[PDB]
């Protein structure tokens, strides 16, 4: 790196840097398979598996009200 | 014009436009079906979408496999208080990625601001970088510094299709490396005559980089970021400027390029840190000094513009405000010249100007007379 | 005036003021006690605070119930290495919400920037939206797009009272929907005569929306966000402007509304993306072209201002800088007219102006002469 | 959506958007009951329950040094 | 000059410079070795680095101790499906801190934006604050409000050395407390004569604080944040200004300090919230009113600049845009005077000016005549 | 707090605030010891301990490609 102080304008220029320029975007589409958790039911009251499964179902349902492009009119 | 104000927000809007436009193609049902087909026998597949763009396709199936092949067996007749809690701990592990992705997409309404480890693991990031349409050196640099690829990308929710969650990650392609860049810093240059002042300040500060014949000026703070010798810039955030623009660093008063300045009739004291030092604009009303982390205050500075090296000091202060210098090595050089501001008659100086070509300041003085 | 600079930061300050003022009411001890009373027999209650505002009250008690009714039994005489680890895994599940809330309030010193799933579950968000004081259509739209309600709200810590953690969530009420909005984009318009230039740029870009008789201008990027046809704006971020302001899109040179512009004596090349296309300001020194994701470069563009449709192209470039067009459908129309800038004599053009009424530019030329 | 390119000023206006305007705030006060975890003590050394409980106690204590309005002068 | 534009981004750049410079010292191998030595017999150690700065050193070893003393025993001959799952749950607890730190450093490419509970626990934050080089009162205030120390610090990755992860946390030292601060708010002041307008707006809004003989102006929104009576500011974000600058609040037309304004020939209606009330600039074309959370609309406001107290109202509105007033108590006082703008002849007013000394506006009028 | 409305300029000044000024930075260096998890191998297929350990190893490896100052040229 080389810095030059330009007395005529109270400024500095520093040279010697190397660019890393973003020139494009690459798209990596993901498909995350959750499996059929919506045919699964826990009838025997509070359970560790029940809460984990219910987290999964309610997360799955919430995700469909999310939209990055068009408004949902149901 | 104020170049910074023109360029502000452009790169972020362009990135979202780019990502949303591709998401529009992927969101069609016949596009989703083709994607599910291509991944029927593999976990990774390259493909071309209906609109002609080439993309990487990745399948994440651990949670489906655990649900189908382990959890469903264990829950015979809707009973879940089973005595094998391994089953319960396993589920909690196998769904964490999915649950985290849902939090991130719900919080941001479907467009994350960058790429968490749940959108894309370290392994998947490395594969995506290796498939990018660019040359080996660019890919090597991105692979070895992939946290920076991560930081500058983001994610978009395509939707939920059956039990399948479909999203896309936009990774930044750094397709040009190791062309020259440089940075201009500046502080107010003031001349005082009889207690009146004429001041100017360069308004072309920031990063410049060359690429394929042109020079691009990045006027804004968020457009570029350094790591050692390398500066990462988003091309969509810059303005192409004439090569003649480098003359503002050479003959700013003589040149015919329109070197942008602002002016004032009253001084501003401040510190502009530079990569290898600091500029200290020190005027009447304040005290400036330079210090050492070892031996305390070194010296008070004279009034006017002073350039301080990071080998001359560790700190510079204006009154009590401390600025720490960098510890980067490099050569410092002074290019002497009479300050342009001292060629002004404070009694004939114009009204305060914001972002005007410097020659219009001289024009203003002579057409007033 | 610079309208953008006036409006900047206003909506965020107003939102925090609104939330902090209510928090001041809730933080009194007799207010906290009334709230605890109202929730003694239910998990949800509507109430009116001492200052006259109506709020929703919600109680979250799972972790207290697990501590009182399960954990405390199992720890007889201060011994915790019990052989039932279900007890240990259960606790880790039952306290996660609480522990997450503490992280979020400690990191942000008591004011979160938005509403995590721990401050408010999906179920609680839906109930809060359904109780809002607005009409059914507004509530339906918010319910079906509640991630956007989430994004634009935030949370505030009231305090810890006994073992009870008290916080409030501010949810945005979108009380007006489906009134007309529109967006103005612009790029520099330059006329060259004898190698000198006269340039102007519209400075009224951004979103406009009508509501109850008035037009509001949103000059800043963070004030509005689109989702398809809908644009979410915060009313506190806008400036009310005369309906006559729409004349700047009609007769910008003739009208008596003060159409804001900036001017220059030197061209700026750049790309302003528009929802259905792009404006390309292409001047001496750069090369501009339009491209297709399918068939490569289509055509180089002539110098001057060119309008490109997203059906004419997929990309526009200035030198090597690529801008991706949108894929939104809609009708494009040209409204022909002589560019105002070409009615300027570059040899009689004023000094660079920032955000001035256009008629003051014409005034400047004739009073100089 | 309808976009008009205004040749006289190198600008575009796009119409046809529908507003969703934030006009007010609705307040949802929460009371999260933690329960009496501060009368609970683990005397028998390292335990899974001990660490979870200590997370809970130290989180509960940290939360009272947080303030969104007034400075704590204790 | 535009003071806000000069100061913008300075504090963030200075903070990163300060942190990166220290990280450069720590990253040497002989520096890392000295640090590992100092911590060989303790979990906390104070030390002085090779460059002369004094730092706190902390060792986090729980995950190493669990790996060496528990996990490794249990995995005899590379077999991990053991029947003691306590071992599996324990690991998941003991590695969470480490895994969280990795997420945070990978997402941000080695520089976190603030200090999570994983970079620094509540216990470690309290110890670090107690060791700071400042006086007892400053430390007491920081200790009792340490969430604010957290918010304004950040973290930097030094590297991985063996199995040891080395990072540094920069904590803000609030070394000056309880000196006087004050805040200026303003809204457009317009005078109309014959349907023409002369307008001005004070451009010196924001926070001012004294320290050790000087007054510092903080022109930008992110530079200061209040908590009750206290306002937290970063000194590196301010500009030192003459004490005479307080005259702009006293005799703005008479004084010889250069009171910065912007001007217009067309009115802007808007609301500037103040800590104890609001300024409402209400001009032709809009309707303004003040309201009560109890009894509805109180009163429509007259045209011109009106000052509203938070005891006079709970809301002020321009057309339909609602602004909620604060509920902070304090004394309100009117300092009467003829508005400066009403001493202007709208038919002799200059062109729109941005951030100029007010006396240059008067100069402009008389030199035009 | 005391607010004064300055009728001559449509402005207010509010006084009575007390400063809390950031004047310096204090540095707290951390050394987090992970232990020798890279000499640990699970040969007996899927296990809870195996996944937790693999999380730990892959997190440890990812961390060395992160750099806050100099570009990695390997
Ligand atoms: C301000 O400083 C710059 C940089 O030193 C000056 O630019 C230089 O001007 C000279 C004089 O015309 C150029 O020399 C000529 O170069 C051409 C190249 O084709 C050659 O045909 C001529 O015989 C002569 O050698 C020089 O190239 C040029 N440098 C650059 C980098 O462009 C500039 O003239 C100065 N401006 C003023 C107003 O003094
Ligand atoms: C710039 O263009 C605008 C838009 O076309 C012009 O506004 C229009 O001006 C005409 C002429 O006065 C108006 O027509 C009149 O309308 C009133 C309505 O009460 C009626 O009483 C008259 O007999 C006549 O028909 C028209 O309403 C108006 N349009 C709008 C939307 O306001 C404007 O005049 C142009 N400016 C210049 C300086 O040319
Ligand atoms: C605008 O208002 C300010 C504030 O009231 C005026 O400042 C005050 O000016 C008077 C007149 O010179 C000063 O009084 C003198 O103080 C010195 C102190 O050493 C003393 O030697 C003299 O005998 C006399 O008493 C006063 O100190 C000063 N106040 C402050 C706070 O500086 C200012 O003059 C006004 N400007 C105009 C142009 O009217
Ligand atoms: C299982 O779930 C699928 C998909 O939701 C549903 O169509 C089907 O009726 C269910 N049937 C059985 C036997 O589980
Ligand atoms: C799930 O079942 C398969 C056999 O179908 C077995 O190989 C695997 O280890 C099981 N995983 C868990 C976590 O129980
Ligand atoms: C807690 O105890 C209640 C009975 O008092 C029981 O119904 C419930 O299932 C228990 N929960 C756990 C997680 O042990
Ligand atoms: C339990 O905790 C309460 C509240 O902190 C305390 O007042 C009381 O002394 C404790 N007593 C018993 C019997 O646990
Ligand atoms: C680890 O082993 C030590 C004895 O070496 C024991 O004291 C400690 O409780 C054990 N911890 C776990 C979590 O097994
Ligand atoms: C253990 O790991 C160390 C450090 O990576 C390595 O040098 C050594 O060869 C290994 N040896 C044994 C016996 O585990």
């Amino acid at each position: 790196l080389k810095e030059s102080y330009l007395e005529e304008s109270c400024s500095t220029i520093t040279e010697g840097y190397l660019s890393v320029l973003r020139t494009g975007w690459y798209t990596n589409v993901f498909t995350l398979e959750v499996g059929d958790v919506e045919n699964l039911t826990c009838a025997d009251g509070p359970s560790l598996i029940k809460t984990e499964l219910d987290l999964t179902k309610s997360a799955l349902r919430e995700l469909r009200t999310v939209s990055a492009d068009q408004l949902n009119r149901e | 014009f104020v170049l910074g104000a023109i360029a502000l927000g452009v790169a972020e809007a362009a990135a979202v436009t780019a990502g949303v436009a591709i998401a529009k193609t992927i969101r069609d049902e016949s596009e989703v079906t083709a994607i599910k087909n291509a991944l029927k026998k593999t976990n990774e597949a390259v493909s071309t979408l209906g609109n002609g763009v080439r993309v990487l396709l990745t399948a994440v199936r651990e949670l489906k496999d655990f649900v189908s092949k382990n959890l469903t067996r264990a829950i015979n007749k809707n009973k879940c208080d089973i005595p094998d809690l391994k089953m319960a701990v396993s589920f909690s592990q196998f769904n964490r990625r999915f649950l985290n992705i849902v939090r991130q997409f719900s919080d941001n309404a479907g467009i994350t601001p960058a790429i968490s480890l749940d959108l894309m693991t370290d392994a998947e990031l490395a594969r995506a970088v290796s498939n990018m349409p660019t040359s080996a050196g660019q890919i090597k640099l991105m692979l070895e510094n992939r946290a920076m690829v991560r930081r500058k990308g983001f994610g978009i929710l395509i939707g939920v299709y059956g039990s399948s969650v479909i999203y896309m990650v936009q990774l930044p392609i750094f397709g040009v490396i190791d062309t020259p860049c440089w940075i201009v810093k500046a502080a107010p240059s003031c001349s005082e005559k009889k207690g009146n002042y004429a001041c100017l300040l360069r308004e072309d500060q920031g990063w410049y980089c060359q690429n394929a014949g042109s020079t691009v000026y990045y006027p804004n703070e968020k457009d570029c970021e350094t790591r050692g010798d390398h500066v990462f810039c988003d091309t969509a955030a810059g303005i192409n400027v004439a090569e003649q623009s480098k003359e503002c660093n050479i003959n700013i008063s003589t040149t015919n390029y329109p070197c942008k300045v602002s002016t004032g009739r009253h001084p501003i004291s401040m510190v502009a840190l530079s990569p290898l030092g600091a500029l200290v604009a020190c005027y009447k009303g304040v005290s400036c000094s330079i210090g050492s982390n070892r031996v305390g205050i070194i010296k008070q500075l004279n009034k006017g513009c002073s350039y301080i090296t990071n080998q001359d000091a560790d700190t510079v202060t204006i009154d009590n405000t401390v600025y720490q210098l960098s510890k980067q090595e490099g050569e410092q050089h002074v290019i002497k010249g009479r300050p342009v501001s001292s060629s002004f008659d404070p009694d004939k100086f114009p009204e305060d100007q914001f972002n005007v070509a410097l020659d219009q300041v001289f024009e203003s003085i002579e057409n007033s007379q």
